[PDB]
């Protein structure tokens, strides 16, 4: 790619608004792309886990308290 | 004597019963019988609100793993004992009780140098780490390698296997896809000068050999996952050409003196020189 | 804690929870 | 200087808390309270029914990942 | 409701408006065409909207692996088709 100008064998025998400018061009590209990957690598973790036993641990609490406040208040 | 009898050897401490009918009542959601036993320890006194069931689980850990946010503000307005009670609420990610323990500001399962900033780093988040840079914190910095100071020799010999652990657990926080994209003016360049001196350190330390060449990974698909998130033409031309302090590709030159081969190993980047090695042939669909 | 998958054991406590409770309080309310 | 100081280089703006508690009022179902702050936000203007929270997300793309 | 797909031009073509974009954005250029052979190759359209079910999918799973040569950037994608 670089200009050496080799021949072959044979006859091979015989200042600042710039750096400014350029600074201010790089960042909002590295900006928008930051945010395009943080928001697909958030979204990515929402389809493709299983579950496991805390949550029904959860679930069977609310329905307790659930429970509890509806015959605390209609009871007394 | 043909039989085997059994007993126990390392005997424990055990609760009463009027202790034991609190935590149950706090592990099923009772808001109205817990509100009474709280208020009669106060004229008599019968309870401790500090104790701790067999498996040491206090009565303010218990309302934490089960989310329950109205049992923890009422066991807060009174005064109880919170101890390490932050770091097992950044392990299990959770938002709100983060905050409500930043706002009212002998056994674990952590080493006593674990800090807040170093452990919500091992995980990620990236919502929970922006709450706690807002607020001014910090991380040290280790020292090169084959240091030679006194402190690298006087403490290499009267504690050698608490020194080795400390180097490890600040390079597992330094290396995380979040903090980099976070806190960095360059989130690239930092990327090719931190996964090249990871795999020196797997030479010379040949116990966590496969620890820290498995570190040394995650420092290069975060680039090429950065690179592939373009849309245009005029962004690959402004990244590839960038000199910090012409118009040459001085930024691809520097991915082939680091070794590299994810990130010039791309249809972009091979689809860009495509075009520049057969100028003056417009066409090659030919037979 | 963390390494262990469900079955349908769990789906039974949960039907049960709540036909109970939807007994109870019909029962409450109705009388 | 053993030290390695932390700080934002790339900041963006942030909310009020007034806003703060209708969007925290949307994910939870309460349809009572958020019917009112609708309504007080007609004769008073305090608050801008087209926030945005820190990921992007709307007071309307909220109520769609939750079928309300 | 009435709605309509635009059509992709053949192989090898020619026309001004063929080599001019594809000089002025290369990386746009070079999407549209896969995202327009995504939407025509699924099931349900072909059994909704085709008069002949059967010879539709002969001679569009032919045409699909002869643009794999010519295009070797998304060989795995086209061949996947
Ligand atoms: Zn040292
Ligand atoms: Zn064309």
């Amino acid at each position: 790619f670089d200009e050496g100008g080799t021949l072959p064998p044979p006859f091979n025998i015989i200042r600042h608004a710039d750096s400014l400018i350029q600074n201010q061009h790089y960042q909002e590209v590295i900006r928008n792309l930051v945010k395009r990957y943080v928001a697909a690598m958030i979204r990515n973790s929402k389809t493709n886990e299983g579950l496991t036993e805390e949550n029904f641990k959860e679930l069977k609490q609310d329905i307790s308290s659930f429970r509890y406040e509806v015959l605390d208040l209609l009871g007394n | 004597r043909d039989r085997i009898p059994l007993q126990i050897v390392r005997a424990e401490t055990e609760l009463s019963a009027e202790e034991k009918a609190f935590l149950s009542a706090v592990e099923k959601g009772d808001y109205a019988t817990v509100k009474q036993a709280l208020q009669e320890a106060e004229i008599y006194y019968n309870v401790n609100i500090n104790c701790m069931d067999p498996l040491g689980r206090s009565a303010l850990l218990i309302a934490i793993e089960n989310e329950n946010l109205e049992i923890m503000e009422l066991l807060l307005n009174h005064s109880v004992y919170v101890g390490d009670a932050l770091l097992y609420a950044i392990r299990k990610e959770v938002v709100g009780a983060v905050e409500l323990l930043l706002s009212y500001r002998q056994f674990s399962e952590f080493t006593p140098d674990i800090t807040p900033i170093m452990l919500a780093a091992h995980t990620n988040n990236y919502e929970i780490i922006k709450l706690l840079v807002q607020k001014r914190v910090t991380i040290p910095r280790p020292h090169q390698i084959r240091c030679n100071c006194v402190e690298c020799v006087s403490s290499s010999e009267v504690d050698s296997l608490r020194h080795s652990r400390s180097r490890l657990n600040i390079y597992k926080a330094l290396a995380s896809p979040s903090l980099i994209a976070l806190s960095s003016e360059d989130p690239i360049l930092t990327a090719f000068r931190l996964g090249w001196e990871l795999k020196e350190l797997s030479k010379v330390e040949n116990e966590f050999k496969a620890e820290y060449e498995e570190l040394s990974q995650q420092c290069k698909l975060f680039a090429k996952d950065l690179l592939d998130q373009a849309r245009s033409s005029r962004e690959l031309e402004i990244i590839l050409n960038h000199r910090d302090d012409y118009h040459d590709l001085a930024k691809l030159k520097v991915a082939i003196k680091y070794h590299q081969k994810e990130f010039v190993a791309q249809p972009n980047c091979q689809q860009l020189l495509a075009t520049l090695w057969y100028d003056g042939f417009p066409g090659w669909r030919r037979k």
